[PDB]
């Protein structure tokens, strides 16, 4: 329950049980979706090493549970928001001066991409800073995704 | 924009282009930091995005103010207070000569804005004069969080490849892969250093190696008894060991004792051994301030 794939299949689950509208969502598909684009950036030369590590994901947990409505209507922007919401943790927590839009990037509308960043940078900013600053708050973090499954 | 009638293009952005601008509304002078996001350069957004993020949680009068964010055209624009000049051009407007009171003011402001983010938890790691904004009112604010992080979580871990290279420390210069607050307060030594002397890099190494050479040659070489985890840093190499017995005195005209031992405080080479911005507030040479 420490290893990064176990976290991300609890991420997965929690995010096929919030997403109830999803009838045919695999929990294996935001942990495809997740792996390809950091498989990509290591392959393309962005990063040295993979991003995808257990505090990363509880990073990136705690984005979804707060930025990742109910609502999603289709497995397509459950895609987008979730890489999204990835797209902020590299250039937040990643070790790369910078990381590129493009495996990001699953719409067609790129300024609706950039309004859901700034609208989730809104939202989290305090938490994310948080989440590093208070180690009792990352553990309560992770014990909260490890009990999604 | 709209709201905002650009006067000038003023700035190196750090990772886009900086103007002089006009709220129309209010008649205030900002700065407009504007970034394409059509890019063809294709990563800049990312670090504009970890700026805001971190500029909205960093609010202090020695920390440049992001006042608002934009999001028009195709193009995202930071709106921040407005600073007459950086560090560097200071320098050349006074001959770098500053006033030993000013050289205190500078330094004074530049620990509260780097004390405040480290109590944040966040390192800037590119403390440097270009990045040290000047305001007319003698105010100094650290800018150019594009290099910055939160710190805290559990990470195997950070960039060794951080800090412009005259002002970066010697365990980073060794590859060191984890660091804490410890990396910024060499850097504020090395800016120390400038104001106190003729605002010129105390170590302008032309690659790592004369980097830690430079540091060395004027500090003296650590030992085992100092520094005993040095010799086992990833990208650790043997250095000659020069004398711990060379004086400061003539490379820091401006600085009495009292200030040449808080230079030496933030320039230790072993980062465990470095004063914290918190420390460094409540040192001697700012009681009378």
């Amino acid at each position: 329950q420490a290893s990064t794939s176990e976290l991300l299949r609890c991420l997965g689950e929690f995010l096929c049980r919030r997403c109830y509208r999803l009838k045919h969502l695999s929990p294996t598909d935001p942990v495809l979706w997740l792996r390809s684009v950091d498989r990509s950036l290591l392959l393309q030369g962005w990063q040295d090493q993979g991003f995808i590590t257990p505090a990363n994901v509880v990073f990136l947990y705690m984005l979804c549970r707060d930025v990742i409505s109910s609502e999603v209507g289709s497995d397509h922007e459950l895609q987008a928001v979730l890489l999204t919401c990835l797209y902020l943790s590299y250039s937040y927590m990643g070790n790369e001066i910078s990381y590129p839009l493009k495996p990001f990037l699953v719409e067609s509308c790129k300024e609706a991409f950039w309004d859901r960043c700034l609208s989730v940078i809104n939202l989290m900013s305090s938490k994310m800073l948080q989440i590093n600053a208070d180690p009792h708050y990352f553990t309560q973090v992770f014990s909260d995704l490890k009990n999604e499954s | 924009m709209q709201k905002y009638e650009k006067l000038e293009k003023i700035g190196e952005g750090t990772y886009g282009t900086v103007f002089k601008a006009k709220n129309r509304e209010t008649h205030e002078i900002v700065a407009l930091k504007r970034v394409r996001l059509d890019d063809d350069d294709e990563g800049v957004p990312s670090s504009a995005l970890r700026e805001i993020c971190l500029l909205k949680e960093l609010k202090h009068k020695n920390i440049v103010r992001l006042h608002d964010v934009l999001h028009s055209d195709k193009k995202l624009t930071l709106v921040f207070e407005f600073c007459d000049q950086d560090l560097k051009k200071y320098f050349d407007s006074c001959n770098g000569d500053l006033d030993p009171e000013i050289v205190k003011s500078f330094l004074f402001q530049l620990l509260k804005g780097l004390g405040f983010c480290h109590s944040r938890n966040v390192l800037h790691r590119d403390l440097k004069p270009q990045n040290l904004l000047i305001n007319r009112n003698g105010e100094l604010k650290l800018a150019n969080f594009g290099l910055a992080r939160a710190f805290g979580i559990p990470v195997r871990c950070y960039s060794a490849e951080v800090v412009t290279l005259w002002y970066r420390p010697p365990d980073v210069l060794f590859g060191a892969k984890l660091y804490s607050t410890s990396i910024d307060m060499w850097s504020a030594g090395c800016i120390f250093a400038e104001l106190a002397n003729a605002g010129r890099p105390l170590f302008p190494g032309n690659d790592v190696d004369d980097q830690l050479k430079r540091i060395f040659r004027l500090l003296g070489t650590p030992t085992e008894e100092q520094w005993p985890s040095m010799t086992k840093l990833p990208d650790y190499k043997p250095y000659p060991m020069y004398p711990a017995t060379t004086s400061l005195v003539n490379v820091v005209p401006k600085l009495n004792a009292t200030g040449r031992d808080l230079l030496q405080n933030l320039l230790k080479c072993n980062p465990v051994q470095r004063i914290s911005a918190e420390e460094a507030l409540q040192h001697p040479y700012f009681s009378d301030f």
